[PDB]
């Protein structure tokens, strides 16, 4: 009735703060893993050059 | 009566790099056109 409730009450703030920090850490890790991917595709100039070779020009 | 001429001497042909008009079609085809110019110069130096 008295002791355990008082100690739980004393615990509450630190746990709340630590859990808030943990959530912010999760969000930060989520953000840090985002990178914009740039893909390289075969230049069409080579395709045009090959077309010329097929044209036998 | 001194030396007249070296009949076995030929003035090597003068290669001239083809120049393409500066248009958007040239920019898109810049690499391809450049390759053609290089091939033309090579075909000029060697002959065919």
């Amino acid at each position: 009735d008295i002791m355990v409730p008082s100690f739980v009450y004393n615990k509450l703030p630190v746990i709340h703060f630590l859990q808030e920090k943990r959530a912010e850490q999760k969000l930060r890790r989520v953000l840090d893993e985002t990178y914009t991917e740039w893909t390289e595709e075969l230049d069409q100039a080579h395709v045009t050059d090959a077309i010329t070779r097929s044209l036998n020009i | 009566r001194a030396d007249e001429v070296d009949y076995t001497n030929l003035p090597a042909p003068k290669p001239q790099k083809t120049v393409w008009d500066d248009n958007i079609e040239t920019e898109v085809l810049r690499k391809y056109l450049d390759g053609l110019s290089q091939y033309d110069m090579e075909e000029a130096k060697y002959g065919v």
